[PDB]
C-alpha cells in the first residue's frame, strides 16, 4: 500500500467481541500482537499496552487515563529480523560472495548428520571435570601418569585454518557438537579457537567467535578446551600493552576456554611471562611452547638450534611455571629420528608432560608422531581423516591403526573418527572455493623452512609482482633471508618478515653483500624494519649491528619487550565510544574485540546491523544464496525455524533494482 | 495450570486453538506431515515440529506413540485433539495421562462408551432415550459442556438438516421451524443423558426428529466442525472454554464467565458453509493445484475461522 | 500460467530431486537427454533403461532402482539438464 | 613371483586361512618354481606398519630370494609401512615421485628419502633429482585434470571392507547409479 | 574431446623440461646393464648383497593408473625420458 499524508491515515479498524469484558480484551491483545506491519512504523504496541494495563481490565476510566500514566510510552523497536535475512540471501544470490566464483548454487551431497542426546553428554565426565576437581597441576600430574597416547583434535581449528582458509563456519561445527563430545570423550583436548580464526569469523564470515567458543562449550561440555595463543599480542595484529592481554584471557576463561597454548614468534621466553601469568590467574592450563627449526639431526645444520638448546629452553620454560611442555612444529620439520631423539631427551630433561604438535607437509608426520610415542610423548595434536594431511596434522584414523603391534595405544573412538571423517568429507565441499592448491608432499620444506600457509601464499605473492617465473630464486632467497637475519624461528609474523625480503631482494637484486652497500637509499619493507626495530622481540642470535644499521635509517630498536613501551588500554573510553556507536548497553567481550580489531570489529557491527545473525544460516546459503523455487529452513531454537521460499527474481528496473519474490513463513514478501 | 499445548490436529481448527491458548496467555505447539510442509497451521504456533520423517504423510497425524514423543521433548502438558484424528481415540487419552500430559476432552470411559455403536445406545436405554423404528426426519444435535467439578450445561441445538450422502453441508444454529417446546425436548433430552454419566469437556448429542419426538442417534464426544455457528448465537467460546476445564475450572466462574441455565440465551439466526475443493462437475472430488487468487471476505456477522486457502 | 511455444527449447528449469526420496532420480552430471524410453504410468522391471542422456561425448543410461510404475518423466529429447535435476519418478 | 597380501596377519581373530605360516609356506612354494625375486603386491594397502615387520622378518628367513615389496598408501601409513619393512631387511620397495604419491598411489619417494634420516638402512636414489622430477609431474597433472581420482583423505574403513585400489570409488559410483548412494554403508558392508 | 570438460584451452604453467644429454647417459651402467652381464640369477644374488634399500619407480604406470584413470600419455613420458634416466641411475628398475 501507497500510504500519503493527504487523509486521516487508518490502516485496520479492529473489534473484538466476547461474553465478559476481560476475554474481549484478550483476543484485542492477541489481535494486534497477531498484527505485522513493516515498512512503516505505526501504532499497534501503543494499542497493545493500553489493552495491556490493568487499570484498564477493571474498567472505570477517565478521560485523563493517557495523562495519568507513564508506562505507557515504551522504547521497543521490534528488530525486524527475517527481512535482514530475505535481504541477505537476496544480495548473494545476485551479487555473488568474496572470494567465491559467481556460479549457480552447487549440488551438494546430504550430509548425515550422527546425534548424541545431550542428557547422554550431560553424564561424561572428561578432561573439563578432572580441571574442575585436580585444577591446573591436577591435569598434569594425570595426563603424566596415562600409558595410552592421549590426543588433542585440531578440526576445528588447525586443520581448516592449514587446508580452508581458516574458513569453517560456526554451523557446521555446532552440527557435530554432539558427536563430537561423543567421540573425543577420552581425548585430552580440542583445540577450537585462535590462531586466526578470531579475526577470520569477525571479518570474513562475519559472525562472532565469543558466540563459536559459547556454543560449544554448553555442546561439549566434557572435553577441555584449548586455543592458541600469541605471547606478545594474545590473537591480534600488532603490539599491546599488558592489561589488554590480561583482559583477553580473563574472557577467554569465563567463555570456556581451558587450555592455552602459549608460544612466541622468537621463542623467546621474556615475552611468555605476561600470558603465562594471567592464565595461572585465570586458574587454567599454560602450556609453555617451543617452536621447532633447524635439523638436530644434521649437526652441519646450525650452530644454535642444537639438541641442549632446547633441553635448557624446556627446563627454563618449566622453571617459568607452565603446565605442560608443548613441542610447536610449524613447517613440520621435525624428523622422525629427531623426534624421538628429542622428545626422548626431554622428558629426561624436564617433569612436564610433553604436549607434541607437527604439520604432516612433508609427509612423514604419522612417522614422526609414531617415533615420539615410543619416545614417551604424552599427548599429540592429530586431525579427523577428511581434514588431516599435508599442511594439516597426521590423521587420528590413520594413527589409530598404525600402532596396532606397538606398546602404546591411541585413546579414543575409531568408529567415532570414521563418522565424524564422513560428515567432514561432505562439509568440506561446501568450502571448495577454499580449498588450498597444495594437494602432494613437500620435501623441500628442509632446505626453506616456510611454515604452514606460507608457500601457497608466497607463490600467489610472487606472482602477483613479477617473479611468477622465477620462484626458484624466491626459495633460495628466502633460505639466505634466513641465514641473513641470524637463523631465525620462522612463526607469524617472524615468517612474513622473512618472506617479504625473499620477495623485496629478488625483486630490487640485492645480495646479502649488497643489501649493505645499497642500504642507505634502499628502503626496506615495513614488516623489515619492525624486526630489526624489536618491535616482534628479540631473536636467539641477537641483530647484526651493520644490518640493523643499514634497515632502520637512524630509527632506535627497543631494548625490552615491545609490551613495555605502551600506554596501558583505558577500557572505559572503549566502553563510552562502542555505546555511543551501538543501541546502548555492551559487553567485555564487545570492549576486547574492539581493541585487538578495531576496524574489524566495526565492520561487523555494521554487517549485524543490516543483515542481522548470518552465523544461523547453512554454508551452502552462507556462500550462494537460493536457487528459483528452492526451500530453505534456518534453525533458532527447538520448533522455531525460519521457512524461506524463493519464487522468482524480477528484471532490473530503472534503477537497476532487481524484485525478489519470496514466501516466508507462508506469507508473500517482496525484497 | 496450563503452560503449554498442542494441538494433535492440522488446519482450521489447529489454528483456532492456537488462537485460543494464545488468548489464555498459554504457549502453542504445533505438528506437520510431509505434505503438510507449509500448510498454515505450522506457522501461527508458537513451536512446530516434524512427526515421522519416515511415515507417510496420511498416517503421520495418526501415530499414537510419536505425537507424545514431539510433546515429552517440548514440556507440553496438555495436548488438545482437534476433531476426526484421535479425538475419538481411546488409547490416545490414556497415553496422554500415563505421560503427565492432560488429554483436553472427556475421560476414557466417555469415549469408550461412546465409540462403540452399540454401547452407545446401551447408555440411553439406561437414561432413557429411544431408538427402534424414520420418514422425513430433520437432523437436530445439541452442544453440551461440563467441567470437573460437576456442573454441566448446554448451548441449545443445531439444525444439520441440509446434508447429501455420508456428508454434512450446511448447518443452522439455532432450529427453525420447530416450536419453542419442541427444542426444549430435545435440549432437556440431551442434558438427561450427559448429566447422567458425569460428561466432562466438549460434547454432542445427536437426535432425530420426526413430526414431534426425539429420538437418540449417537454422541460426538468432542468439538464439531460445525461448533462456531453456535458461539455467535449464544456468546459463548466453545474452543476457549475446552481449555479452561482442563485447568480444573468452575463453569459459572470467573475464568470462563459462564452464564446460568437460564441465562444462556440464543442471539439472532447462524448459517455455516464449509470452504472445499468440491464440486458438481466432478460429482465433489477434490483437486490438486497452486491456489493461485485467493479473495476473501469479512465484516459485519461474517465470521472467518480459516485454514489452508492462501497466496498460492 | 502460458505455455512458452519453442522458442526456449532447453531453458525450461526442471525441479530438484528429493535426495532422500527414494521414488526421486536425480541427474549425476549435466549434460543432454538423447533418448527417452519411458512414459508416465509404464510399468518397468529393475535396471531397466528409462532415459540415455550425453555428458562429455559419452552416452550413460539411467536405469530403474527397483520394480515399479513411473509417475513423472520430466524431460524430453534434446533438453538440458543440470546436477541434482529431478528426471524420474517411480514407486 | 607375487604375493598378493590380504586379511591382517596381527589378528589371530581377523583370518584362519591368511595366517604368518599360509605365506611362508606360499613364498617357499613359489622359491621351488624358480622366480628370482619374491613380491608382496598389496593392493589394498592393508600391510600395517607392524605387520610389514613381521612378514618381511619371517619371508628373510624363510626364503633367500630378495623381497620385492608393493604398497599403496591409501589407508595413510604407507611410509610407516615402508619404514618398518626397511627395518626388516626389505631388499627393494615400489614408490613414486612426490607430485604422483599418496593416497591410492605408491607412497613418496621424496618423503621416504628424508624419513630414513637418523636410522641404519638409507634410500638409494637422488633426492635434488626427484624434487626437480617431482616439479614436473606436478604441471603435467594439470593437464590431466579431468581425470582427478574422487580421493583427496586417506581411508582407513579399508581394514574392514578390503577393497583395492579405487574400487571404493567405483562401487560408489556404481551404487549412486543403482539408487543406493544413500545407503553405500550397506554397500561397504555386504562388500565384507 | 570425451571426457573432458568442454572449456578453451587453458593457460598452464610452462614445464621446462629438464634434459640429460643422451651421450652422459650412454655412459651410465645401471641395472639393465647388470642383467646383460650376470644375468637374472645373478641379478638377484646382487640385490642381497646391497645394504641401501632399492627403489622402484612406478610414476610410468602404477602412480598414473591410480591418480589419472591411466591416461598419461608418451608425449608426456618421453619428454622428462632422458632426466628420469640420470635421476633413477642407482635405481632398481621403472615401472
Ligand atoms: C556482496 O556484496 C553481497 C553481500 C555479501 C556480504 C557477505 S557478509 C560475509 C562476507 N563478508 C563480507 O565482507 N561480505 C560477505
Ligand atoms: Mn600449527
Ligand atoms: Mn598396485
Amino acid at each position: 500500500a501507497e500510504i500519503s499524508p493527504y487523509y486521516d491515515s487508518l490502516l485496520v479498524k479492529l473489534s473484538t467481541h466476547a461474553i465478559s469484558f476481560k476475554q474481549a480484551e484478550e483476543k484485542m491483545v492477541r489481535s494486534l500482537r497477531e498484527m505485522r506491519i513493516r515498512g512503516v512504523k505505526t501504532n499497534i504496541p501503543f494499542l497493545i499496552n493500553v489493552m495491556k494495563n490493568k487499570k484498564f481490565t477493571s474498567g472505570d476510566y477517565t478521560t485523563k487515563f493517557i495523562e495519568e500514566t507513564p508506562e505507557l510510552f515504551d522504547i521497543q523497536p521490534s528488530l525486524d529480523r527475517g527481512t535482514k535475512t530475505l535481504e541477505y540471501i537476496g544480495n548473494v544470490t545476485i551479487n555473488g560472495f568474496p572470494n567465491v566464483e559467481k556460479r549457480p548454487k552447487p549440488d551438494y551431497e546430504l550430509a548425515s548428520i550422527p546425534t548424541v542426546s545431550s542428557s547422554k553428554i550431560a553424564s561424561f565426565s572428561g578432561t573439563k571435570q578432572l580441571l574442575d576437581e585436580v585444577g591446573p597441576k591436577g591435569v598434569a600430574e594425570w595426563v603424566k601418569k596415562q600409558d595410552d597416547v592421549l590426543l588433542t583434535d585440531t578440526t576445528f581449528r588447525d586443520a581448516h585454518q592449514s587446508l580452508l582458509a581458516t574458513r569453517v563456519r560456526t554451523k557446521d561445527m555446532i552440527n557435530i557438537a554432539s558427536k563430537t563430545a561423543d567421540v573425543f570423550k577420552d581425548g585430552f583436548s580440542l583445540e577450537m579457537w585462535g590462531g586466526t580464526t578470531f579475526d577470520v569469523a569477525y571479518n570474513f564470515l562475519k559472525e562472532n567467535p565469543w558466540e563459536r567458543l559459547e556454543r560449544l562449550r554448553k555442546a561439549i561440555p566434557n572435553v577441555l578446551f584449548q586455543m592458541l595463543l600469541r605471547a606478545s599480542n594474545a590473537v591480534g595484529y600488532k603490539n599491546y600493552p599488558d592489561n589488554v592481554i590480561h583482559k583477553f584471557v580473563q574472557e577467554s576463561a569465563k567463555a570456556g576456554i581451558d587450555v592455552f597454548r602459549i608460544f612466541d614468534s622468537l621463542n623467546w621466553v621474556d615475552q611468555m611471562k605476561v600470558a603465562n601469568e594471567a592464565v595461572q590467574e585465570a586458574g587454567k592450563i599454560s602450556e609453555g611452547t617451543i617452536c621447532y627449526t633447524g635439523d638436530i639431526l644434521n649437526p652441519e645444520r646450525s650452530n644454535i638450534y642444537t639438541l641442549e638448546y632446547y633441553v635448557k629452553l624446556a627446563k627454563e620454560l618449566e622453571r617459568e611455571g607452565f603446565h605442560i611442555l608443548a613441542i610447536k612444529d610449524m613447517a613440520g620439520l621435525l624428523k622422525p629420528k629427531a623426534a624421538y631423539e628429542l622428545i626422548g631427551e626431554l622428558k629426561s630433561a624436564v617433569d612436564l608432560p610433553i604436549h607434541l604438535h607437527t604439520h604432516d607437509t612433508s609427509g612423514n608426520g604419522l612417522l614422526t608422531y609414531k617415533q615420539a610415542i615410543d619416545a614417551g610423548v604424552d599427548i599429540i595434536d592429530t586431525a579427523v581423516a577428511s581434514m588431516s594431511g599435508l599442511t594439516s596434522q597426521p590423521s587420528a584414523n590413520s594413527l589409530y591403526y598404525a600402532l596396532n603391534g606397538f606398546p602404546r595405544h591411541l585413546r579414543t573412538d575409531i568408529e567415532g573418527m570414521e563418522s565424524l571423517s564422513h560428515y567432514w568429507s561432505t562439509v568440506r565441499t561446501y568450502y571448495s572455493d577454499f580449498e588450498s592448491d597444495i594437494k602432494s608432499p613437500n620435501t623441500e620444506i628442509y632446505q626453506h623452512e616456510m611454515p604452514g600457509g606460507q608457500y601457497s601464499n608466497l607463490s600467489q605473492q610472487a606472482k602477483s609482482l613479477g617473479l611468477g617465473e622465477r620462484f626458484d630464486e624466491v626459495k633460495d632467497m628466502y633460505r639466505r633471508v634466513n641465514f641473513l637475519f641470524g637463523d631465525i624461528v620462522k612463526v607469524t609474523p617472524s615468517s612474513k618478515v622473512v618472506g617479504d625480503m625473499a620477495l623485496y631482494m629478488v625483486q630490487n637484486d640485492l645480495d646479502e653483500q649488497s643489501v649493505i652497500t645499497d642500504g642507505y637509499k634502499l628502503d626496506f619493507p615495513e614488516s623489515v624494519v619492525s624486526f630489526f626495530k624489536g618491535e616482534i622481540g628479540q631473536p636467539v642470535n641477537g641483530f647484526n649491528k651493520d644490518l640493523q644499521a643499514v634497515i632502520l635509517k637512524g630509527q632506535e630498536a627497543l631494548t625490552a619487550r615491545p609490551g613495555e613501551y605502551l600506554e596501558p588500554v583505558d577500557f572505559e573510553k572503549v566502553r563510552e565510544l562502542l555505546e555511543e556507536e551501538q543501541q546502548g548497553p555492551v559487553t567485555e567481550q564487545d570492549i576486547i574485540s574492539y581493541v585487538l580489531y578495531p576496524k574489524v570489529y566495526e565492520q561487523y557491527i555494521q554487517t549485524r546491523n543490516q543483515y542481522g545473525n548470518l552465523s544461523l544460516l547453512d554454508t551452502p546459503t552462507f556462500f550462494f544464496g537460493m536457487r528459483n523455487g528452492e526451500t530453505v529452513e534456518i534453525e533458532i531454537d527447538k520448533g522455531k525455524r525460519l521457512i524461506i521460499k524463493l519464487e522468482t527474481i524480477s528484471e532490473p528496473d530503472e534503477n537497476g533494482n532487481r524484485t525478489i519474490y519470496y514466501a516466508m513463513n507462508g506469507q508473500a514478501r517482496r525484497i | 495450570q496450563i503452560k503449554k499445548l498442542l494441538v494433535a490436529n492440522r488446519g482450521e481448527i489447529a489454528i483456532r486453538i492456537f488462537r485460543a491458548a494464545a488468548e489464555l496467555d498459554i504457549s502453542t505447539v504445533a505438528i506437520y506431515s510431509n505434505e503438510d510442509k507449509s500448510s498454515l497451521h505450522r506457522y501461527k504456533a508458537d513451536e512446530s515440529y516434524l512427526v515421522g520423517s519416515d511415515l507417510g504423510p496420511a498416517e503421520s497425524y495418526l501415530n499414537i506413540e510419536r505425537i507424545i514423543d514431539v510433546a515429552k521433548q517440548a514440556n507440553v502438558d496438555a495436548i488438545h485433539p482437534g476433531y476426526g484424528f484421535l479425538s475419538e481415540n481411546e488409547q490416545f487419552a490414556r497415553r496422554c495421562a500415563e505421560e503427565g500430559i492432560k488429554f483436553i476432552g472427556p475421560h476414557l470411559e466417555h469415549l469408550d462408551m461412546f465409540g462403540d455403536k452399540v454401547k452407545a445406545r446401551t447408555t440411553a436405554i439406561k437414561a432413557d432415550l429411544p431408538v427402534i423404528p424414520i420418514d422425513n426426519p430433520k437432523h437436530i444435535e445439541v452442544q453440551v459442556i461440563g467441567d470437573e467439578h460437576g456442573n454441566i450445561v448446554h448451548l441449545f441445538e443445531r439444525d444439520c438438516s441440509v446434508q447429501r450422502r455420508h456428508q454434512k453441508v450446511v448447518e443452522v444454529a439455532p432450529s427453525v421451524g420447530l416450536s419453542p417446546t419442541l427444542r426444549q425436548r430435545i435440549c432437556d433430552a440431551a442434558i438427561q443423558l450427559m448429566e447422567n454419566i458425569k460428561y466432562v469437556n466438549a460434547g454432542t448429542v445427536e437426535f432425530l426428529v420426526s413430526g414431534d419426538e426425539f429420538f437418540f442417534i449417537e454422541v460426538n464426544p468432542r468439538v464439531q466442525v460445525e461448533h462456531t455457528i453456535t458461539e455467535m448465537v449464544t456468546g459463548i467460546d466453545i474452543v476457549k472454554t475446552q481449555i479452561l476445564v482442563a485447568a480444573g475450572a468452575d463453569l459459572f466462574g470467573e475464568e470462563i464467565n459462564m452464564p446460568q441455565q437460564k441465562d444462556i440465551t440464543t442471539l439472532g439466526y447462524a448459517i455455516q458453509c464449509r470452504i472445499t475443493t468440491e464440486d458438481p462437475l466432478n460429482d465433489f472430488m477434490p483437486d490438486t493445484g497452486t491456489i493461485i487468487a485467493y479473495r476473501s471476505s469479512g465484516g459485519f456477522g461474517v465470521r472467518l475461522d480459516a485454514g489452508d486457502g492462501f497466496q498460492g | 500460467y502460458i505455455k512458452d511455444e519453442n522458442v526456449h527449447t532447453n531453458a525450461n528449469v526442471k525441479p530438484k530431486a528429493d535426495k532422500s526420496n527414494p521414488s526421486h532420480i536425480g541427474a549425476q552430471m549435466p549434460g543432454s537427454v538423447t533418448e527417452v524410453k519411458v512414459s508416465v504410468g509404464e510399468t518397468v522391471k529393475a535396471n531397466q533403461p528409462l532415459l540415455i542422456t550425453e555428458a562429455m561425448k559419452m552416452e550413460t543410461t539411467i536405469q530403474a532402482p527397483f520394480d515399479g510404475v513411473i509417475k513423472q518423466v520430466t524431460v524430453n529429447n534434446g533438453d538440458t539438464i543440470a546436477t541434482g535435476d529431478l528426471l524420474i519418478e517411480i514407486e
